[PDB]
This record gives structure tokens, C-alpha cells and sequence, in this order.
């Protein structure tokens, strides 16, 4: 839902209060993502014990 | 080059080691990626 | 384009491209002259 994935580009372009808005949106999904592989190798980890 | 360096490139800010590199691009093509669609490599403009 | 004498009309108006130059935008925002100044896509003291 960002602006742009690179955390640089929106460094380089928005305000330091509007950039906070869209950065919040890659950190919000990025923490998603390693919550499904974590709960993805915990699963695995069960089947391979 | 060979060092760790905070390079910024026709508005291309990142922080990599700087190394010749033996890829070859085309005439028209500019900056690379890698299979993680980070920059692979980049294009000195002024000297190329 | 900002210091000419007339500008087109809304109805038609012109399209100035500008390419291959030096772009300082800081002498614009240090010297007050815009009324309403406002960048959506990016930010103003970003655009140098």
C-alpha cells in the first residue's frame, strides 16, 4: 500500500511527518511476512521432530 | 572503490562497497537487479 | 515558465518540457514569491 517499497525513495521525497505515514505502511506488512514464515518453520519444525 | 561507501547516483541513494564488475550492459540499459530486484549493480553517469 | 510575461490560456494551455539542465529550485524557495506553493508528490526542500 506504500508509495514505493525503498525506504529511500520515500526518505528522499516526503516530509519527515509525511514519510513516517507510508513508512508504517512497509513496517506494518514487512512484520506480516516474517510472522508467516516463523509460523511456517514452527509448523515444519513439528513435523521434521 | 573496495570500501564501504554511502554512494549516490543520478538520485540513487544506498550504502554498498563499490567494485569494478565484469556484467556487461547494453548501450541503452542502466541499473540492474538481482533476483531480489535490489540493485545489483550501478552506472557511473559522468565517466561510464 | 514562473518569470514569463503571459502564460497560455486554461482552456489550451502551454507545456513546457525541460530536459538536459541544472534545476535549482532552493533560489525559488529562499526568495518569497509563490502565494500558494504546495508539492503533493514530493517534498519542496527534496526537490534539489
Amino acid at each position: 500500500g506504500a508509495i514505493s517499497s525503498v525506504l529511500n525513495d520515500i526518505l528522499s521525497r516526503l516530509d519527515p511527518p509525511e514519510a513516517e505515514v507510508q513508512i508504517d505502511r512497509l513496517i506494518t506488512g514487512r512484520l506480516q511476512s516474517l510472522q508467516t514464515y516463523v509460523t511456517q518453520q514452527l509448523i515444519r519444525a513439528a513435523e521434521i521432530r | 572503490k573496495n570500501k564501504c561507501v554511502n554512494f549516490n547516483f543520478n538520485g540513487l541513494t544506498g550504502t554498498g562497497v563499490l567494485t569494478e564488475s565484469n556484467k556487461k550492459f547494453l548501450p541503452f540499459q542502466q541499473f540492474g537487479r538481482d533476483i531480489a530486484d535490489t540493485t545489483d549493480a550501478v552506472r557511473d553517469p559522468q565517466t561510464l | 515558465v514562473f518569470n514569463a510575461t503571459r502564460f497560455a490560456s486554461v482552456y489550451a494551455w502551454n507545456r513546457k518540457r525541460i530536459s538536459n539542465c541544472v534545476a535549482d529550485y532552493s533560489v525559488l524557495y529562499n526568495s518569497a514569491s509563490f502565494s500558494t506553493f504546495k508539492c503533493y508528490g514530493v517534498s519542496p526542500t527534496k526537490l534539489n
